[PDB]
RNA sequence: GGGAACUUUAAGGAUACUGCCAGUGACAAACUGGAGGAAGGCGGGGACGACGUCAAGUCAUCAUGGCCCUUACGGCCAGGGCUACACACGUGCUACAAUGGUCGGUACAAAGGGUUGCUACACAGCGAUGUGAUGCUAAUCUCAAAAAGCCGAUCGUAGUCCGGAUUGGAGUCUGCAACUCGACUCCAUGAAGUCGGAAUCGCUAGUAAUCGCGGAUCAGAAUGCCGCGGUGAAUACGUUCCCG
């Protein structure tokens, strides 16, 4: 019953789905079952700045930021399995959190 | 036996239909208790009126979603593509009808520098 | 901002953190209601007998490039006019313009 | 009927007629029929003298109408003789709590003055 | 606009008697959006009148909405036909609001009652009209 | 107003400073710039010279002005009409 | 327990092109109507601002040529002021009531925030709130009650059971500290106002109107600003007149 938790955070969606991807096949090479991965809801903060220095209460640039995250269940886990994953490369830009 | 889904602003229902001798329940609830005003209550009830089949079959039904104007638009919607769903043939009629179509009005947003969608602020000369 | 302006938020913000303890015991002795009316008291009087600028709310959020008071952001820490031209041309990660 | 020196208009529900005397609200009405035993929907004209006298007892416990003039007169007095900040905006008729004057002072002020 | 021709709106018949007429009455009706309101008042004011004398109202009301059109707006200039219903009931909104019944639904059912038979404050504002057609 | 749970607030040297006086029976004025700080029963009978911006003008505590505090006797704008 | 159907979540794809039919146009561009289709002629909204104009705005975000001060135009502190008040204007909020006010019962959202934070629940208080205590680093726990809506009772056109300004008294919380100069709660008080002159503003559809909800700034302090959904209209014959 020794269940696997993963989750991803990510600020770009593709390097996110690139991360779960690599984490998947890397654990179905060693031949544990996997469930997801999941999509977990986005999260949306959005920024009014003024753009002219003194005076123009219209004149506004909008910006946004999002928070994506994925959800991976790694179950029956062989031994090879967790070393696997322990020996997966950093990939910059993604935040990899494991929960046993 | 028959399965159909409705959408109207931001309200989504879920329409089981069967055949048998007209009951109706939403939300574990019947028609009455769960509408107020009757006019919600009629544009349920159009697609099998304009059929003259509301004694034939069952319906079951769950919403979510919107508020009562649109949750009555998605029942409706959801009904007509079930019995679409049942019997094929019965597309022209509800589609005359003008049942089979999604509306796809929806709320628009609220723009910088403005007080609404298209609302402006009160102008002066002077 | 001028350099003493700057400076001056330096001072209080040393002197907040070099009073960070003594206050907060202070203050968990006045809440506590085991001891004495006498000790609560005298805690209350030790309390407004620390220095001004021992206390946070003396502290003014300045931009971390400019120092300029108005329109700070937590989340980034720049005031308008440094975040803007920082975001458009890429140094801030995750942000773009915003359209929906 | 005549209760604490005016006349409560009979033809209404006794909780609305005892808000006509100075220093009665609907809470302190709702509390004084509650108190004495009359429902809130029943019509002054149809309670009798007992009840009336009843109703009377219970309204000598709050302050109504001279008292209580005579003590706002008086706290108002009593700051102008003094002569502290509240004392002075009273004396010169204008905003007592912190408002604006520069504009919308209008119901301390009274109508516009033109120069 | 222009250049262009903007086709006007066409709006469902209600869902109780299926009337077009009834539907933009109810739509004169309203305000700011309590359909609810609008439908209780209609509603109400003909099955008041259906009580009163058994007539199907879908044209006892357009018999009345008839009598009560009329044919020069207010210094007379000409109108299209969509005008005449336009101001029809907007005079009859007008009418039952300065009568004094208790409840508005009430109060146009005797407005339209009344206005059946000559007798309702909208003819008179038809008959003022009149008058000042015939001047010019 | 200042919740009763705490009591009220008097600045340390000005209570000091009238509990000084108090235990003595000094009558020279007691000058200070603390605005803020509530009458006690134990200030009547004393002369305080509060500031009020540029000036300190004396004030001469009665029983009535226990429970004020003492920059409500010392008005800071000045104003004579338009 | 279980299922992977449905809703949803969120990545990747398909789809619309006058493609088909009937007339027009010119023998074209284009224009008119019909079928199928979720959608038909640019389906709706956003970002993106050509060559140029105004010695337009910003030396107080910042950088910078020149000029000026140097026991002072630099620097440190406490108190006060930026909140004044015979008046005039701009932008808003709340009303003048019955399509409404109050009371009782009962339904339906979207988006967003939360670890020096949000708090289930119990107790105390009329209440703001306080004490204990539980979950949450969050599609997991929480802010949170949506409000207008529907059913019933009452009020019966009154300056009122409309309106809620101002003032007296008593409190809570943040904060070293609410006098000048905070927000909120309770009791009392109950102003103008009965739809607004000459004149003038916004809006062509999920729009106007109306109803509630959230966030940045922030110890505390929105009727402003930026967002979210609920209910949901009327009218456009036309280019003389006004403006660009």
């Amino acid at each position: 019953n020794q269940r696997i938790r993963i989750r991803l955070k990510s600020f770009d969606h593709r390097l996110i789905d690139q991360s779960a991807q690599e984490i998947v096949e890397t654990a179905k090479r060693t031949g544990a079952q996997v469930c997801g991965p999941i999509p977990m809801p986005t999260r949306i903060e959005r920024f009014n700045v003024l753009t002219s220095p003194h005076v123009n209460k219209d004149a506004r640039d909008q910006y946004e930021i999002r928070t994506y995250k994925r959800l991976i269940d790694i179950v029956q886990p062989t031994d090879k399995t967790v070393d696997a994953l322990m020996k997966l490369d950093l990939a910059a830009g993604v935040d990899v959190q494991i929960a046993l | 036996t028959n399965y159909g889904t409705g959408r109207r602003k931001t309200a989504t229902a879920r329409v089981f239909l069967s055949a048998g001798t007209g009951k109706l329940v939403i939300n574990n609830r019947t028609l009455e208790q769960y509408f107020g005003r009757e006019t919600a209550r009629m544009v349920v009830r159009q697609p099998l009126e304009l059929l003259e089949a509301t004694e034939k079959y069952d319906l079951y039904i769950t919403v979510k979603g919107g508020g009562i104007g649109g949750q009555a638009g998605a029942i409706r919607h959801g009904i007509t593509r079930a019995l679409i769903a049942a019997d094929e043939t019965l597309k022209p009629v509800l589609r005359q009808a003008g049942f089979v179509t999604r509306d796809a009005r929806e709320v628009e947003r609220k723009k910088l520098g403005l007080r609404k969608a298209r609302k402006r602020p009160q102008f002066s000369k002077r | 901002a001028k350099k003493g302006m700057i400076n001056r938020e330096l001072k209080r913000e040393k002197t907040v953190a070099k009073y960070a303890a003594k206050r907060a015991e202070l203050k968990a002795t006045i809440a506590n209601v085991n001891a004495s009316d006498e000790e609560r008291f005298e805690a209350m009087l030790k309390l407004q007998a620390l220095p001004r600028n021992a206390s946070p709310v003396r502290l003014r959020n300045r931009c971390g490039l400019t120092g300029r008071p108005h329109g700070y952001f937590r989340k980034f820490g720049l005031s308008r006019n440094k975040l803007r031209d920082t975001v458009m041309q890429g140094d801030v990660p995750g942000v773009v313009k915003a359209s929906w | 009927a005549r209760i604490a020196g005016v006349n409560i208009p009979d033809n209404k529900h006794a909780v609305i007629s005892l808000t006509y005397i100075f220093g009665i609200g609907r809470h302190t009405a709702k509390n004084i029929l509650a108190a004495v035993g009359i429902t809130e929907t029943t019509k002054i004209r149809e309670l009798d003298d007992a009840q009336l006298d009843a109703i009377r007892a219970e309204v000598a416990k709050v302050p109504t109408e001279g008292d209580l003039r005579r003590e706002i007169s008086m706290n108002i007095k009593r700051l102008m003789d003094l002569g502290c900040y509240r004392g002075l905006r009273h004396r010169r008729s204008l905003p007592v709590r912190g408002q604006r004057t520069k504009t919308n002072a209008r119901t301390r002020k009274g109508p516009r003055k033109p120069i | 606009p222009r250049r262009r021709v903007v086709a006007a709106r066409e709006i469902l018949p209600d869902p109780k008697f299926s009337s077009q007429t009834i539907a933009k009455f109810m739509n004169h009706v309203m305000q700011d959006g309590k359909k609810s309101i609008a439908e209780s008042i209609v509603y109400g004011a003909l099955e008041r009148v259906q009580e009163k004398n058994k007539v199907d109202p879908v044209e006892f009301f357009e018999t009345t909405l008839e009598k009560v059109r009329p044919m020069v707006e207010v210094v007379p200039m000409e109108v299209r036909p969509s005008r005449r219903t336009a101001l029809a009931m907007r005079w009859l909104v007008d009418a039952a609001a300065k009568r004094s019944e208790k409840t508005m639904a009430l109060r146009l059912a005797g407005e339209l009652l009344d206005a059946a038979e000559g007798k309702g404050a909208a003819i008179k504002k038809r008959e003022d009209v009149h008058r000042m057609a015939e001047a010019n | 107003p200042r919740s009763l749970k705490k009591g009220p607030f008097v600045d340390a040297h000005l209570f000091a400073k009238v509990e000084a006086a108090v235990a003595s029976n000094s009558r020279k004025p007691i000058k200070t710039w603390s605005r803020r700080s509530m009458i006690l029963p134990d200030f009547v009978g004393l002369t305080i010279s509060v500031h009020n911006g540029r000036n300190h003008v004396p004030v001469i505590v009665t029983e009535h002005m226990v429970g004020h505090k003492l920059g409500e006797f010392a008005p800071t704008r000045t104003y004579r009409g338009h």
